[PDB]
């Protein structure tokens, strides 16, 4: 059992980063799209208002 | 971007509130001419007779 958490130490090790990469991949994305979808908005509303 | 529309909008607004406000101080002093016009005019009638 000793061998055995040697090495899934290093799967712990590699799930970590993956669970990072999925995290903040979905944050950016979802993030992103309605910051796009605000600055056409504002961009639209200039001309509405002129 | 709400900055750039507020300020349309504000001097859109602003011009029009500037021109009614402009043509109802000359009707308003117009009237207060022909009021004391009559006001005086009655007074003096009253003040003959």
């Amino acid at each position: 059992q000793s061998e055995a958490e040697k090495a899934r130490k290093e799967l712990l090790e590699l799930e970590a980063l993956s669970m990072a990469v999925e995290s903040t991949g979905t944050a950016k994305a979802e993030a992103e799209s309605r910051a796009e979808a605000a600055r056409i908005e504002g961009e639209g509303s200039v001309l509405q208002a002129k | 971007l709400k900055a750039q529309a507020l300020a349309i909008e504000t001097e859109a607004e602003l011009q029009r509130v500037q021109k009614v406000r402009e043509l109802e101080l000359v009707y308003a002093r117009a009237q207060l001419e022909l009021e004391v016009s009559k006001a005086q005019q009655l007074a003096e009638v009253e003040v003959k007779k």
